[PDB]
């Protein structure tokens, strides 16, 4: 009966929709770490300087 | 200039090119990079060649 084969497939269809899911999950997690590290970096760059008061010589 | 003596009628004969990375950015291979120039009329592209003796560096 039909009532086998849908059993079968069904188990096959929920494991390929939990790969999807994984990818999305683990891409956003790598994507949010570099997101992050460049704004806090351009933050220092920006407001960071050095200046010069004074030159002598002798 | 080419010229010491007097360089009002000298020419340019070195030129010095100050390179840094950009801020949160991966490492540059200089081996694969390529240099693009535009005078009078000539276009220039220059490349590094990699060796362990003659090489420029
Ligand atoms: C950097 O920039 C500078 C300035 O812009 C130069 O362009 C220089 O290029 C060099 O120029 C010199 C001088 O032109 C060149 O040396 C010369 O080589 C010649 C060889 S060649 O004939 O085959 O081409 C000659 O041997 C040159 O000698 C000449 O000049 C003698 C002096 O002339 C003066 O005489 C009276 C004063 O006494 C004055 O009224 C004049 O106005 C004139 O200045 C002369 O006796 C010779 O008969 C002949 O014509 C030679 O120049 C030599 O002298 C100069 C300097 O005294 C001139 O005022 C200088 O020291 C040189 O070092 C010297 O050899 C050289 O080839 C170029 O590279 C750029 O590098
Ligand atoms: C582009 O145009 C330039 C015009 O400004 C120039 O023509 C360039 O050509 C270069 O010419 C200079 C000479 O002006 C040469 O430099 C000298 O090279 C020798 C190499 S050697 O094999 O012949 O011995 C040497 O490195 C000299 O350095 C000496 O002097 C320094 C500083 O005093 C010191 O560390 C050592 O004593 C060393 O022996 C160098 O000549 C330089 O020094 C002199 C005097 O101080 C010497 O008493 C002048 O100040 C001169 O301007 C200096 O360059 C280059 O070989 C050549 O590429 C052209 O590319
Ligand atoms: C540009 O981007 C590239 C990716 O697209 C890559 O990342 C480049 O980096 C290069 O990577 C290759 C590895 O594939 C390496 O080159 C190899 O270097 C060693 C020598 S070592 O001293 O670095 O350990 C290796 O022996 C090969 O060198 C041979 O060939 C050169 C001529 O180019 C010669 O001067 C040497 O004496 C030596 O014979 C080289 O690998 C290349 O050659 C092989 C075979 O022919 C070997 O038999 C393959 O054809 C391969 O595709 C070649 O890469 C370097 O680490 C680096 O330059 C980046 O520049």
């Amino acid at each position: 009966e039909t009532g086998i084969g849908t059993l079968i497939i069904f188990i096959a269809m929920v494991l390929v929709a939990a790969v999807a899911a994984t990818v999305l999950i683990n891409t956003a997690g790598s994507l949010q770490q570099r997101a992050t590290s460049t704004g806090s970096q351009t933050t220092n760059q920006v407001s960071t300087g050095l200046i010069v008061q004074s030159i002598y010589g002798m | 200039d080419n010229n010491r003596s007097n360089p009002e009628s000298g020419s340019l004969n070195w030129t010095a090119i100050y390179v840094t990375l950009n801020t949160g950015s991966s490492p540059v291979d200089l081996s694969n990079v390529s240099l693009s120039l535009e005078y009078q009329g000539q276009l220039a592209s220059l490349k590094y060649t990699p060796a362990t003796t003659n090489a420029s560096f």
